[PDB]
DNA sequence: GATCTGGCCTGTCTTA
């Protein structure tokens, strides 16, 4: 709980609301820059570096058998354990919602010179509709890793999408998918407890139960104060799921989740109401089948933040939050936040 | 189109209008001065006289790179007086006066001169003219007649700040700071002015020969041009006021009691002392004796205050005070530039989200008027963590709003007499507030317009009658018309645009036509 | 002033002109495409609509701070064809044809676009508008009928680069380098263009239905 | 015979056409800036110093008993033998003419610092009207000095001057005026061989004679190739003045006069016709009573002067000439070239 | 041979 300014270099324009700070062995990496990649970095993947409260951005290349992916703006990022990440969904700079899974993995490194491997993976069966503002998590159950995906929001289907409302977006159907990363099979499930869709939520992952918290519903235009839980099982045959509501929910839209300690997740403010900005932070501590929430001691916020209307950011991995404030007319003031 | 479709002539062709224009333009009505004008021709048919006034343009002579067009001053006055015949007649008829009277009418005229900028140069053949443009105009303000032992106000302009009554006199293409070409062009005008300032005009309108006497006033001059023509240094000097001769420190200490002793002949005496040096003094001693005069004056101006630039300066100063108040400078006398940048950005964003305003480089006019509200003080106090600063700013803005209507109304003695009667006390409390609870900024220094507002406003109000009806904002409104006319109503040639724009802007400010457009109101 | 001095109404009041305007503006004349337009409605009374095309403006999603206004392409072309009916009829009469012919016409167009700098921003309420501007317009070039066994032109533009034939279509205040906003604004127009590149129009000229097919060409791009 | 580029400092705007460089024991001093004197230098007189072909200006102060003089754009400079100069005529920054006469001098010197004594001198008798673009010299006749004035333009008389031709100029009378520096008195002398008013000429002086070369005449718009030999004599009574025309004249107006050595001057610059600027130089020779004007080598002019339209400058004293040309404007307003001839 | 002086610069404020 300590704020600090950040002096960025020259390429501040390459940062936009909706980026993703992927982490690989302490080396935080950038993704999702504004516009198509120029000739300074045809890959669009940058190596984050903060020293003496100063920020620098340098390019990075891929392997000889990689796939140059377009820079997305709202993907679903999740860790995996061979440490690699999963990218799904997103919004291309041409507003074309991608429905293809990309996998990041470091394949070579020598004196601060890395080389990624962006493989390509499609899906079969109950493939998800291309969307954004959603989340995906991995689940370990009985010596097996399975990916759980939750619905988000997307454009109108190819039938009712009229030109007068070509950019209208509604919440997707609240289903639950199981994606096998080894094979690429996605199976569609239906849960009676999940009544309506949800987007921009927070998905907390653990051994075998995913914790959904907060979000925003576009249909009813309401920010619920509920928290959900999805336990699953991986028997020798067909899987099994579950979902039950829980008391003590939190109403947050587009939060930023990070990890302070093992089984001790802290969360920062998001959006409380439409024109009201969340300020106080919460703390999530888990047991075995329990939860815990508590209003922490809010950090000393600056005057510019106490009146800014829009703010964004993401996680850094090392218990640190990188958020930004829009300027005027240089264009984005960037602050950092450390937890414990 | 109308003639071909309707098969008749509802409108007249162009040549008819051209022939009719020759009546409103100068050089068409006879007149004569009973005291002959010294060094001025008595011919009465001159039109658009060249601006260079026959300046030598040989290769050996000093080079010339400017063009100018203008009228004869006296012919322009005659044309302006003949344009307002019906108004004077109706004023005499309404004030219970016989129309056939031919008393010695008295006319007061307001002069103005400003230097424009960013005027694009054109292609073609001719002299390499610069981009800065300068104009010079006048305005008939009020007329009285001596009936018995009184002075009946037969006519007064109802809108002394409208572009519809600012009649042009001269145009040129030169820098305002270029002191050589400026004087070389403005010498004949000042000569004619000083010549006719000791005569009387007679002419026959309505079948009766009349009598006129002029009393000119020069007030439409911004502070910079006043410093230039009157023979003073730049504005950043220590002798700030052009009405009193106090220094920076003595104007940052007293703030209250300052009379005016600064005439036009006094400047000539000051310059003569500075040139001859009869007491064989040093540089500093002689400068203190002359009170900072190092240039021979050439224009007799009225020691008044420009209301528009005063409002702009006050708004800018206040804005800076808001910036300093937000940053808590009185608590931390040290601050980096980046802190200033962030403070200004925060203030701009707050004013944008709470006052529907946008960031601007230079202080505007509408931004000034709209920034000076109680709700603005509230929005600014929404950022200050302290609470006594809040009340300080509240009292500051209250005093300023209490002092504002004195120097902004067309007649304070008949619209807001309470503010005028209570102006001295309010000004003293304002100065005391600045001295006590604003030491971090106003310790030993003060700008021009704070001194002007806190020192000489009551005296100017009680002497000249009103402030605001004598501002330079009419010339600025006319600058727009000049731009539009030069862009869309003139010959696109380097040696033909000046006379066309001058003629068109003269025709646009003729009340004779303004009466035809108001027919619906009959 | 004219009515006050003369005393006869040579010109009509402002409301008469405001009422007469509704004849020339698009979304007034009925029409119908042969193969129904894909992803396009059938309302023939669609005038000026918001250029954002229903883009979300919530604080959660990608912040948008640009305003836009535009017509609908097909209605724009219908209004353009209604505007130049007399010229088409005169061209048909000149080339020794019949006025009651309804063969499939061929209309080629020329699209254009450019970014405009130095467009000042106003005070007041609303989103933060950038200090730029981008336009989008089109222009018909040559109308051709298939008579007999070959083709012949009916109406070609005499002044191709004249401003009097540059029909505006879309207007917005955004940077020409803001690729995201630019695509978000121009994607509906491109979708309409793609849908219209494989259809035929039925339109009434002088009381007789006519057939139209288009060939799009975009060259006015720096 | 060399032409050198010159780099100028920051206040290049303080140099305008019509200035007058003055020399004092190897030190050249600038005078006649543009506009009224600012607060950077309350006097106007600047120190002229060129080091490594670079130009830098330096202000200077006056003494206590001095008289702060206004800038003049066309004075009548004249050397004199302590050492002092004479300034007469010129145009004030207010486009007005000054009839006063000035006597500059040196008051003190300490570590490259010079103090001046600007003293106004009263003129009584046949005072000339305020002029400009003329010249003045000093003749020595039997241990006595006397100032010779001739030429100059001026405005219309007080009566005929109208505000429609307020800036019209006319050549003054061809009268010759002897100015006495001791009494501050002058005397009007008329000469029969003088019929056309002359201006912007070149005055070459000698022990007791002064020579006239070229110029301009507004009355005829002609640049005559005249050569006048005025031999002023100072007997124990009234002085004597005589004129004599001589062959071998030069048709040039507004030329630059410099001194490489005694009894031989160098003339460069000026104008032959309205648009035909003079390019060739001219060498003179002052004998006992004869003069010989001849051609010399033509220095290599760059491509800027050959296609320019106007130039100005003055003498520096050490056989060098300060020359400037009009630059661009949007950029540097002027360029400046030094010329060497020794 | 440190020790002030002079001038050179340099950021800030004042009108536009
Ligand atoms: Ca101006
Ligand atoms: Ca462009
Ligand atoms: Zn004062």
């Amino acid at each position: 709980m300590s704020l600090q300014m950040v002096t960025v270099g020259h390429n501040i324009a390459l940062i936009q609301p909706g980026f993703s700070l992927m982490n690989f062995d302490g080396q935080v990496f950038f993704f999702g820059q504004k516009g198509w990649p120029k000739r300074s970095c045809p890959t669009g993947v940058f190596h984050f570096d903060i020293k003496q409260n100063h920020l620098k951005l340098k390019p990075a290349i891929f392997s000889k058998d990689s796939c140059y992916l377009p820079p997305l703006r709202y993907p679903a990022t999740c860790s995996y354990k061979k440490h690699q990440y999963i990218i799904h969904g997103g919004k291309t700079p041409n507003n074309e919602l991608s429905d293809k899974i990309y996998i990041m993995s470091v394949a070579c490194k020598n004196n601060k010179k890395v080389t990624f491997r962006c493989t390509e993976k499609d899906l079969v069966g109950d493939v998800p509709e291309p969307r954004y503002g959603h989340s995906i998590d991995v689940v370990y159950s009985r010596g097996k890793s399975m990916g759980v995906l939750f619905g988000g929001r997307s454009y109108m289907p190819s039938t009712q999408r009229t030109t007068e409302k070509w950019n209208s977006v509604a919440d997707c159907l609240p289903h639950v998918f199981l994606i096998d990363f080894e094979f690429g099979c996605a199976t569609s499930y239906i849960l009676p407890e999940l009544q309506d869709g949800l987007s921009f939520h927070v998905s907390i992952a653990r051994n075998d139960t995913v914790y959904i918290l907060g979000g925003h519903s576009l249909a009813s235009n309401i920010r619920p104060a509920n928290l959900y839980r999805i336990r699953v099982d991986l028997p020798l045959g067909t899987p099994a799921v579950n979902c039950t509501v829980l008391p003590g929910g939190i109403s947050v839209s587009s939060a930023i989740l990070t990890q302070t300690n093992n089984d001790e997740f802290v969360i920062v403010g998001g959006y409380q109401l439409e024109n009201q900005k969340r300020m106080v932070c919460s703390l999530v501590s888990l047991g075995d089948n329990t939860i815990e929430i508590s209003e922490m001691e809010t950090p000393d916020w600056t005057s510019d933040i106490k009146h800014s209307k829009i703010w964004f950011g993401s996680n850094m991995g090392n218990g640190t939050i990188f958020l930004g404030i829009p300027g005027d007319n240089e264009a984005f003031y960037f602050y950092t936040l450390r937890c414990s | 189109t109308v003639k071909a479709i309707t098969g008749r002539q509802i409108f007249q062709p162009l040549h008819a209008l051209r022939n009719a224009e020759k009546v409103l333009l100068p050089g068409y009505h006879p007149f004569e001065w009973q005291p002959p004008l010294k060094n001025v021709s008595s011919r009465t048919d001159v039109g658009i006289i060249d601006g260079l006034s026959g300046l030598a343009s040989s290769v050996d002579e000093y080079p010339v790179d400017t063009i100018a067009k203008r009228f004869r001053y006296d012919s322009a006055l005659v044309s302006a007086l003949m344009d307002m015949e019906e108004d004077i007649l109706e004023g005499m008829r309404s004030q219970d006066l016989d129309d056939y009277l031919n008393g010695p009418f008295t006319v007061v005229v307001k002069e103005s001169c400003d230097g424009m900028g960013d005027v694009s140069e054109k292609h073609g053949s001719g002299p390499a003219v610069p981009e800065k443009a300068v104009r010079f105009s006048f305005t008939v303000m009020r007329i009285t007649i001596e009936h018995g032992s009184q002075n009946v106000k037969v006519f007064e302009e109802p809108k002394p700040n409208s572009e519809l009554c600012c009649k042009p006199l001269c145009l040129m293409l030169a820098d305002e700071s270029d002191h050589e070409t400026l004087t070389a062009i403005l010498s004949p005008l000042i000569a004619e002015r000083e010549a006719m300032k000791s005569s009387e005009l007679t002419l026959e309108m309505g079948g009766i020969p009349r009598t006129f006497k002029f009393i000119f006033r020069g007030t439409g001059y911004d502070e910079k041009l006043v410093r230039e023509v009157e023979g003073l240094e730049a504005s950043g000097s220590v002798y700030i006021c052009t009405l009193c001769d106090t220094t920076r420190l003595e104007a940052s200490q007293n703030l209250v009691f300052h009379s005016i002793t600064r005439s036009h002949a006094e400047n000539l005496q000051r310059y003569e002392v500075w040139r001859s040096n009869p007491y064989h003094e040093s540089v500093e001693e002689l400068r203190d004796r002359v009170k900072g005069v190092s240039a021979k004056p050439f224009i007799e101006t009225v020691p008044s205050i420009d209301a528009l630039h005063c409002d702009i300066g006050n708004a800018a100063e206040f804005y800076k005070i808001f910036q300093l108040e937000i940053g808590e400078v009185y608590k931390h006398p040290n601050a980096s530039k980046e802190e200033r940048k962030r403070w200004q950005a925060t203030l701009d964003k707050h004013l944008r989200k709470r006052m529907n305003l946008k960031p601007i480089m230079r202080m505007n006019g509408n931004f000034a008027r709209k920034l000076m509200t109680q709700e603005t003080v509230d929005a600014v106090c929404e950022l200050i963590p302290s609470e006594e600063r809040h009340e300080a700013l509240r009292e500051l803005m209250d005093l300023y709003l209490k002092m504002k209507p004195v120097w902004r109304s067309s007649c304070p003695a008949k619209e807001c007499p309470e503010s005028l009667c209570q102006y001295s006390f309010n000004s003293q409390r304002f100065a005391e507030l600045l001295s006590t609870k604003f030491k971090y900024r106003y310790e030993g220094k003060i700008t021009n317009y704070f001194h002007k507002t806190l020192a000489h406003v009551p005296e100017i109000i009680e002497r000249d009658g009103s402030i605001g009806a004598w501002a330079s904002e009419g010339n600025q409104s006319g600058n727009k018309l000049f731009r539009r006319f030069r862009k869309m109503n003139a010959r696109q040639s380097k040696c033909y645009e000046m006379e066309d724009v001058l003629k068109h802007h003269w025709l646009y400010t003729s009340k004779y036509l303004q009466k035809f457009m108001n027919a619906h109101n009959a």
